[PDB]
């Protein structure tokens, strides 16, 4: 999602794409910069369309 | 003098082959196929190579 919707003291979630076992990104929402920081897992899907 | 009966592009039925079984493992897939009459299969890579 590239445009949100903030009103007030709430939680929005998101979905992102990535190729790094580290999730260690910023995201800036409306202006603001977050470190976002976690590990992903590999799938187990191996073939996608 | 004419000669008769021109080539007209028709439009005609052609077969439709099973559908594939495609297990997939790892880095490539296996197609189980079965078909009664010889099918063409036609694969190629959508890199720079396309083997």
């Amino acid at each position: 999602e590239a445009t949100t919707h903030v009103t007030a003291t709430g939680s929005i979630t998101l979905h992102f794409s990535t190729s790094s076992p580290q999730a260690n990104f910023i995201v800036s929402l409306c202006g603001k910069k977050t470190t976002c920081n976690a590990e992903c897992k590999p799938p187990a899907d191996h073939i996608i369309g | 003098l004419h000669i008769p009966f021109r080539l007209t592009p028709t439009v005609c039925p052609v077969p439709l082959a099973h559908t594939p079984t495609v297990t997939k493992w790892f880095k490539g897939i296996t197609l189980h196929l079965t078909a009664t009459r010889p099918t063409l299969l036609t694969t190629r890579k959508l890199g720079l190579r396309a083997d």
